[PDB]
């Protein structure tokens, strides 16, 4: 979960 | 103000500029506007797009980047709608009581927005909020701060380190309080007004949440949303 | 042919017309085409849109509606890409070796499609398939049948009642075999050709699957897809 | 799972 939020937060 | 304080202002302001296109040139790539929830595709893309900007802005708030990946998501998932209601104000016009974004196709009356699945229960206070806020005629310095202050609230469901985030938010609240005192003439009562706004964004946050669940639950409506919107507004913990 | 056979033809043909807009007027509502995977947004919407049509078509294939909700999903999730490769042929032009859909913006060369995340490994046989098939100059009656035959294959991963679906597919294969014998002059060897096509759609299905996982795995690419595409092409059982 | 496929299949 939150796969997309991570990619964007790095 | 001190140097450290000012550095934070230059930091937030540059982050905003980097994440806010005054030409609104990217709107031409959203699914076209249509005036049965005809405005959902376009607005869901406008919002999905905005979330991407809020994440981009957040990653530049001094300190945020040092929070736990989990704290980052927690702050983001819960304050995202509020940041979007705040940043949208930079395009809200008191004249035509709408959001003017570059052109006429990208101008949304209270009418257009209704066809997005939201009722007046939200649209009513939302506009009221936009007007009251638009009237404070904040500076870009204060505008960008209020966003960072709202995003770095420790009182969000999910926050683990609700004590450090407590520090950061404070370090920001000062810079703002100070600036308003020094750099904003006639703004001897501003701070209180702004903080009052962060409280109105809470009732609005709530309203959108309920209205969002209602729509979100219907697949003929949620299939219209974006993978990013579903995830950030979804309740998966 | 008998009456029952013919009734199935009129049934499939009407279902196709109801799910295939020759004006391609709905393309104006997809995220605009752009000539770094610039064509992904538009094509992901073209495909998401197509899946909706295939589901609409499938729901009208006589008997399909009577299968188990699980069998329906199983047949759909695995044969969706194939049905879309079949129905797309109705717009493939041997002249400009592209898909012409109403206008120039909606005309996709092998070039445009490359910017969608797919390599020649797929695009190569895909076009070859489109040409070989386009050359069979099938009738709408046969064209629509081949789609129903492909969709009602019992040899799909997930099929529970892989014996009843075995019946239906057969009941269709006959209508086709018969029609080609009676109504299609010069088509004394057609059936074999068509069936050979359903076999090529298998290698293509496979290729797209691998290439899809590759893209699908990247959130900066999957956030570009649609909730429906992710679900139908996703491997969640 | 398959929430959207159902709604469309009815
Ligand atoms: C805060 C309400 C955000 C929202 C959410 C939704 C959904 O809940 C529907 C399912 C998610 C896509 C639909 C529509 C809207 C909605 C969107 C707007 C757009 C404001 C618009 C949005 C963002 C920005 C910059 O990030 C500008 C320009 O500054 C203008 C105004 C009013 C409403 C009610
Ligand atoms: C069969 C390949 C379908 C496909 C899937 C994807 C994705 O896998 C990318 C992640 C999913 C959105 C991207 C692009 C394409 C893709 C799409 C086309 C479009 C064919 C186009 C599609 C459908 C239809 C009617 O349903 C017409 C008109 O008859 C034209 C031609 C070639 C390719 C490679």
């Amino acid at each position: 979960r939150h796969k997309i939020l991570h990619r964007l937060l790095q | 103000l001190s140097d450290e304080q000012m550095q934070i202002i230059n930091s937030l302001v540059e982050a905003h500029h980097k994440t806010y296109d005054d030409s609104y040139s990217d709107f031409v790539r959203f699914r076209p506007p249509v005036r049965r929830l005809s405005m959902l595709p376009h607005l869901a893309d406008l919002v999905s797009y905005s979330i991407q900007k809020v994440i981009g802005f957040a990653k530049m708030i001094p300190g945020f980047r040092d929070l736990t990946a989990e704290d980052q998501i927690a702050l983001l998932k819960s304050s995202a709608i509020e940041i979007i209601m705040l940043r949208s104000n930079q395009s809200f016009s008191l004249e035509d009581m709408s959001w003017s974004c570059g052109g006429p196709d990208f101008k949304y009356c209270i009418n257009d927005v209704t066809k997005a699945g939201h009722t007046l229960e939200l649209l009513e206070p939302l506009v009221k909020f936009q007007v009251g806020l638009k009237k404070l005629k904040l500076h870009e310095e204060e505008h960008v701060l209020l966003m960072a202050i709202c995003l770095l609230s420790p009182d969000r469901p999910g926050v683990q380190d609700h004590v450090r985030i407590e520090a950061l938010q404070d370090r920001l609240c000062d810079v703002l309080q100070a600036y308003i005192r020094i750099q904003h003439p006639g703004g001897r009562l501003l701070y209180a007004k702004m903080i009052q706004k962060l409280a109105d964004l809470r009732s609005l946050n709530e309203e959108h949440s309920k209205q969002y669940r209602s729509l979100s639950f219907q697949p003929e409506h949620s299939m219209q949303l974006t993978p990013l919107v579903l995830e950030v507004f979804g309740s998966e913990v």
